[PDB]
């Protein structure tokens, strides 16, 4: 990384600037740089990492779908060539993030908040790879996403209240995984329902701001359940 | 394609 | 350019795909490749070039303004460093386009439609450089924008009807130049008014589709005049 | 900052 000569604090400040400028490729590069300094990440810094890469891969996923859709509707080689190019670049970004999680973010994450957050990311990024994967390689990718999500669920169930936004976001995305990737719509539905219900029973314990955070994600759960049922 | 957690 | 080994027709088709995928950096690279094949560009191809680069530089200009604004409001070095980085990259994109126009797009453009279109682009891209330029260098940049715009105006006045969308877009942008860059708000207003009026007197000659095209740009003129007066 | 020709 060319970010080796820049201060950690400066990389973090530049990542915040890049967010404001909607320069997500720069933001990702800055946060990569920050991770590679080797220090654990705070809560705020974990979120900067997440936002940067989610924006970068989201653009690639959207581009991939447009092209893949054109490719299908045309049942010359340019559409396939270009879809493969986008696909390769998406895979590169997924592998970068997973490389960061594996070297040494996850293993240095002692707290439940940090470990579930990174394990959730691991699931998400294997899920994105699974979206573009074909055949048996796909089966292993899928299993890696599930195993990462599952470990995160087990920790969040032991260590976090049911209203915890990270636990809720995890359950939301794991449910999406079941529905869209694993061909288990019933598992998807059960998880979303159960998560929603246990959070609702615990809303009484929250402050006004925590309540707002939890209910925001609870609504996203309900919207999926409505779509799925 | 169903919405996952958005990025705010 | 890495695009040397790809067919011109394929680069054009990939540029269209990239537009659909909203991948404007790729679209720009593809159209750069196409220009470098050395053949003149059709009307449709000129527009692909314009859309690709306008999207790329527009993102950079927007990022530049956010940062420059933060820089001002904070009257540490990171904001200035990062604004300079964005600025350098914007300047690189402007110089790329101008390099293409100068080698050999403009000089091979015999028709009024092609020459005015490229000269207009030349003005626009010098204008973007002028937006970030400081001091005497700025004066020369400004003069280059004006000279390019002026030559295009002189040709469009001799060769194109007053309702021609390119003539109208040119006048729109030249007027913006006067207002925002040249500190000549009265020149800006006069040009917008005069252009609007002569187009309106000629609308009677147009088909339904040409009318729709012309009036779209005429409205953009009126909106600026409303803002400026 | 006044609008120039947009990019459709
Ligand atoms: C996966 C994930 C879950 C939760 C957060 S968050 O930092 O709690 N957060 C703030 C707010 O509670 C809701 C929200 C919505 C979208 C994105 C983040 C949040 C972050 C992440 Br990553
Ligand atoms: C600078 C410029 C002027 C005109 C066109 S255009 O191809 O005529 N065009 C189509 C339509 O008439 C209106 C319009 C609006 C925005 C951008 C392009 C157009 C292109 C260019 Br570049």
């Amino acid at each position: 990384g060319a970010m080796g000569s820049m201060e950690r604090a400066s990389l973090i400040q530049k990542a915040k600037l890049a967010e404001q400028a909607e320069r997500y490729e720069d933001m990702a590069a800055f946060m990569k740089g920050a991770v590679e300094k080797g220090e654990e990440l705070s809560c705020e810094e974990r979120n900067l990492l997440s936002v940067a890469y989610k924006n970068v891969v989201g653009g690639q996923r959207a581009a991939w779908r447009v092209l893949s859709s054109i490719e299908q509707k045309s049942n010359g080689p340019e559409v396939r060539e270009y879809r493969e190019k986008v696909e390769t670049e998406l895979q590169g970004v997924c592998d970068t993030v997973l490389g960061l999680l594996d070297s040494h973010l996850i293993k240095e994450a002692g707290d439940a908040e940090s470990r579930v957050f990174y394990l959730k990311m691991k699931g998400d990024y294997y899920r994105y790879l699974a979206e573009v994967a074909t055949g048996d390689d796909k089966k292993r990718i899928i299993d890696s996403a599930r195993s990462a999500y599952q470990e995160a669920m087990d920790i969040s169930k032991k260590e976090m209240p049911p209203t915890n936004p990270i636990r809720l976001g995890l359950a939301l995305n794991f449910s999406v995984f079941h529905y869209e990737i694993a061909n288990s719509p019933e598992e998807a539905i059960s998880l979303a329902k159960t998560t929603f219900d246990e959070a609702m029973a615990d809303l009484h314990t929250l402050s006004e701001d925590s309540y707002k955070d939890s209910t925001l994600i609870m609504q996203l759960l309900r919207d999926n359940l409505t779509l799925w049922t | 394609r169903t919405p996952s957690l958005p990025t705010p």
